């Protein structure tokens, strides 16, 4: 084993764990366990105690995987709860898109590391665990290492492997060492034997230290699999994505297979889950069989045809350019690819409708351009240049009109429908010869009952009654009717700074019905303009609708 | 080799604040940074024992090729201990600021306390573990380091204080005021002298900020379009000043007339507007500033590079009002002229009052998020929650 510093490890404060009894086994898992610990006892991992320990964890025997012989396993799940708190080993993990090419790449498994690294003897004591025996007659013991499902054990291996290689960083500066679990991805651009030959230095270098790693022949060869992809030195691809083809469908399949689809859907053009979503509707239990529809049977086989295609990808060249491209997919849905040379994608992805209270493209399209932005400083540290579906124009009016702060980074206009837009725009000076609608709606704080209306210049007007209903509800009802009972120019005052507001930010989608339908009116009239007058004052027209929904 | 002891608010624990990503380029002048000062003795790389962390980033205040390190510690000073302001320096014809972070580099940290200040340099990608240290001196940006040194810093003050007793000096965290009645020249020439003093070791003004009066559409005509915005802007003014008056405008609006005729105005209604100037030439009587309440920073988008402000801690009572605007070259960037502003802002309420404002900004937390440490350049950072400006409350300050 190993002979690097300890860290120093204490108990959260106050908190201390002595405890938790052992659980009487049989005579086979007794002795199946007193055999095991023998061994590690010699190896110098584990350490018969008893001399001062108060302390103790319950230990188990499993049948080991395909095994007559048995295996052990120790309960620290309460030790852990009582054992401070470390640096998080970062759960941030590494993206195939920001790999840089390689023209060797090994993978050294340092797995039976855990037990390879010195444990802060000063918290041994801490580890104590039994073994029974029948009739009670006297098994003690207690780490010396690092203990397989131990808080710490992890983040303190870790942190000693970083340790251990800093040197061998600092003296090839050319090799890229890529920690990760027991795991060490080595790439190089040396030359097949000088690149064998530095893995060997290595290997010995993390042996000198105590850390076993596997030979060239134990080696495990490229591709390597990484969350999804087939990882080779100059390039990956996508591992096939198999759709099982079955006549009983429970609700847990039709989800899983939803659940791969999505996942493709990043990497994969075309993908569609609309019918295969509709069949989880009113679903009584996880194990209850739905029928594939007609359209649903259709999908799924549209999509294997889709995941037939081998997507292969290129990784980084920090001497290129970083660019993003996006496309409207949809309404709130939009699909990006990002490269360096055309066709050769680092990366692509999907973001889907995000379904709020009320936005449009312009704002939709703000919020991808961050999204991407910010995944790329983590993955690149660069931000790319960006090839944005909109004028300058538009961009130009937009936030040069919106009333919150926005930015989009260096970009570029591509002319590539369907492009986003600004659906209609209010005018901003009031409407001659257009009508003049003066509306107003009103409801109880008690009953929920509102009404709704309005009266013009042109004597027309209309109230109407409303039932659970709100303030806000019936004056945005309002509007909808003087967008209705009018022309193709309007004006329009209410009293509403809700409905005012909302309809200032000019949306073009949202998940009201009645703000859907007013949205609609106002992209179909030729001229709108929007006005605000405050609530019950003596101000002609107001004053006159605030007598009609007032009963 | 001494260190006062310094702790944290009664049951309070080191701050474990997650560190946002980093551009190669900041994360590269900030492995050569620190690796300087873990040569100095400043710092030390740290173990996983240690759990606490703080966020960190670069910057380059004010022309310069060169990167600094800043350190975002506001959760660990909101955690650190209390430890314990000059009217005079408000009421100053010039006020200039300096940078004295440096000063704490000399001072060791109670070895107890460096454990919270731990911080991490990423990596792209996340290929590698971030690269961890913490404090072994006192940290710019840290709430205590002005406090354990204000002893020092006085000393080295005096000086120019018996020298020059007609200037005044407030430290604020990493910042040093000094305000004179000087002329310029003179001024700034004896500011080079305090920083040939200060050096031996290791342009704003200030009777031009006021809260800005409310001003009234003059038109030739006016339509009803027009009398409702007016009395729209008025009834909402009438919250700061009950004097105001609108019942001969409502009065011309009587009937549901087409929005764009022209209205005739009376003799009342010229007398009621004539009158309303008058109740406006100047700020509502009885606002002042109340130490033991936090200070209120809101600002709205005006558009076109123009943003309004008000600083306050009671609604309607405005202890400063503003606007701010150009910035050549950040012509078209929302989140350089915001934080811009922001800082602006700060900075001036630091002078006058010697803290900072809780910011209200009309923004979205992710594209703040996102940009506002690339245009970043002050040693502090004030607190900010985000908002969604009402579209009346900015037609008036407009
Ligand atoms: O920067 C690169 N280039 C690269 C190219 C191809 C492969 Cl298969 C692997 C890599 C590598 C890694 C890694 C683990 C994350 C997966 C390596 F460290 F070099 F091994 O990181």
């Amino acid at each position: 084993i190993s002979p690097i510093e300890t860290v120093p490890v204490k108990l959260k404060p106050g908190m201390d764990g002595p405890k938790v009894k052992q659980w009487p086994l049989t005579e086979e898992k007794i002795k199946a366990l007193v055999e095991i610990c023998t061994e590690m006892e010699k190896e110098g991992k584990i350490s018969k105690i008893g001399p001062e320990n108060p302390y103790n964890t319950p230990v188990f025997a499993i049948k080991k995987k395909d095994s007559t012989k048995w295996r052990k396993l120790v309960d620290f799940r309460e030790l852990n709860k009582r054992t401070q708190d470390f640096w998080e080993v970062q759960l941030g993990i590494p993206h195939p898109a920001g790999l840089k090419k390689k023209k060797s790449v090994t993978v050294l498994d340092v797995g039976d590391a855990y037990f390879s690294v010195p444990l802060d003897e000063d918290f041994r004591k801490y580890t104590a665990f039994t073994i029974p025996s029948i009739n009670n007659e006297t098994i003690r013991y207690q780490y010396n290492v690092l203990p397989q499902g131990w808080k710490g054990s992890p983040a303190i291996f870790q942190s000693s492997m970083t340790k251990i290689l800093e040197p061998f960083r600092k003296q090839n500066p050319d090799i890229v060492i890529c920690q990760y679990m027991d795991d060490l991805y080595v790439g190089s651009d040396l030359e097949i034997g000088q690149h064998r030959t530095k893995i060997e230095e290595l290997r010995q270098h993390l042996l000198r230290w105590g850390l076993t790693t596997p030979d060239k022949k134990h080696q495990k060869e490229p591709p390597f699999l990484w969350m999804g992809y087939e990882l080779h030195p100059d390039k990956w691809t996508v591992q096939p994505i198999v759709l099982p083809e079955k006549d009983s469908w429970t609700v847990n399949d039709i989800q899983k297979l939803v659940g791969k689809l999505n996942w493709a859907s990043q990497i994969y053009p075309g993908i569609k889950v609309r019918q295969l979503c509709k069949l989880l509707r009113g679903t009584k239990a996880l194990t209850e069989v739905i029928p594939l529809t007609e359209e649903a049977e259709l999908e799924l086989a549209e999509n294997r045809e889709i995941l037939k295609e081998p997507v292969h990808g290129v990784y980084y060249d920090p001497s290129k350019d970083l660019i993003a491209e996006i496309q409207k997919q949809g309404q709130g849905q939009w699909t990006y690819q990002i490269y360096q040379e055309p066709f050769k994608n680092l990366k692509t992805g999907k973001y889907a409708r995000m379904r709020g209270a009320h936005t449009n493209d312009v704002k939709q399209l703000t919020e991808a351009v961050q999204k991407i932005t910010t995944e790329s400083i983590v993955i690149w540290g660069k931000t790319p240049k960006f090839k944005l579906p909109i004028q300058k124009e538009t961009w130009e009016t937009w936030w040069t009109e919106y009333w919150q702060a926005t930015w989009i980074p260096e970009w570029e206009f591509v002319n590539t429908p369907p492009l986003v837009k600004l659906w209609y725009q209010l005018e901003k000076e009031p409407i001659v010869g257009a009508e003049t609608f003066y509306v107003d709606g009103a409801a109880n704080r008690e009953t929920k009952l509102g009404k709704a209306g309005y009266v013009t210049n042109r004597g027309r007007q209309k109230v109407v009654t409303l039932t659970d209903t709100t303030n806000q509800k019936t004056e945005l009802q309002a509007i909808y009717l003087a967008l209705q009972d009018s022309g193709l120019e309007v004006n329009i005052v209410t009293d509403s700074q809700y409905a005012l507001g909302i309809i200032q930010a000019q949306p073009d989608q949202s998940e009201s019905e009645l703000v859907n339908q007013i949205i609609e009116q106002l992209i179909k009239k030729e001229k709108v303009y929007l006005a605000w007058v405050p609530a019950h004052k003596g101000i002609g027209g107001n004053e006159q609708v605030d007598k009609l929904v007032s009963a | 080799i001494e260190t006062v002891p310094v702790k944290l608010k009664p049951g309070m624990d080191g701050p474990k604040v997650k560190q946002w990503p980093l551009t190669e380029e900041k994360i590269k002048a900030l492995v050569e940074i620190c690796t300087e000062m873990e040569k100095e003795g400043k710092i030390s790389k740290i173990g996983p024992e240690n759990p606490y962390n703080t966020p960190v980033f670069a910057i380059k205040k004010k022309d310069s090729t060169k990167w600094r390190k800043l350190v975002d510690f506001r959760e660990l000073n909101k955690r650190t201990q209390d430890f314990w302001h000059p009217a005079g320096l408000k009421k100053k014809k010039s006020v200039t600021v300096l940078d004295v972070g440096d000063a704490y580099f000399s001072v060791p940290l109670d070895e107890d306390f460096r454990k919270y200040t731990a911080f991490t340099i990423p990596s792209i990608n996340n290929e590698t573990p971030g690269i961890r240290y913490q404090y072994n001196v006192l940290p710019q940006g840290w709430k205590g380091s002005p406090a354990i040194f204000q002893s020092s810093m006085t000393k080295i003050l005096e000086p120019f204080r018996k020298q020059n007793p007609d200037i005044v000096i407030c430290q604020y965290m990493d910042d040093l005021y000094v305000g004179s009645d000087l002329e310029i020249g003179q001024h700034r020439t004896k500011i080079e002298e305090l920083r040939q003093h200060l050096l031996r070791w290791g342009e704003l003004h200030p009777d031009k900020w006021t809260v800005q009066p409310i001003v009234l559409p003059e038109k030739d005509s006016w339509t009803v379009n027009d009398i409702q915005k007016l009395v729209g802007k008025l009834n909402w003014a009438s919250q700061i000043y009950p004097g105001i008056k609108v019942r001969q405008l409502c009065k011309l609006l009587r009937g549901t007339k087409a929005l764009t005729e022209v209205i005739p105005l009376t003799e009342e209604a010229e007398l009621e507007l004539a009158e309303n100037r008058e109740i406006l030439k100047e700020p509502v009587h009885g606002v002042y500033y109340d130490p033991s309440k936090d200070l209120i920073a809101e600002i709205q988008k005006q558009g076109q590079g123009q943003w309004t402000y008000q600083i306050y801690q009671e609604p309607f009572k405005n202890l400063k009002t503003g606007k701010y605007a150009r910035m050549r070259g950040a012509h078209t960037n929302d989140v350089k002229q915001l934080t811009e502003a922001v800082q602006k802002i700060t900075t001036e309420s630091i002078v006058i009052w010697g803290k900072t404002p809780k910011f209200k900004l009309p923004i979205q937390k992710e594209t703040w998020e996102t940009w506002w440490t690339e245009y970043w350049q002050a040693t502090w950072i004030p607190e900010w929650e985000f908002v969604n400006t009402p579209p009346l409350v900015k037609l008036w300050y407009q």
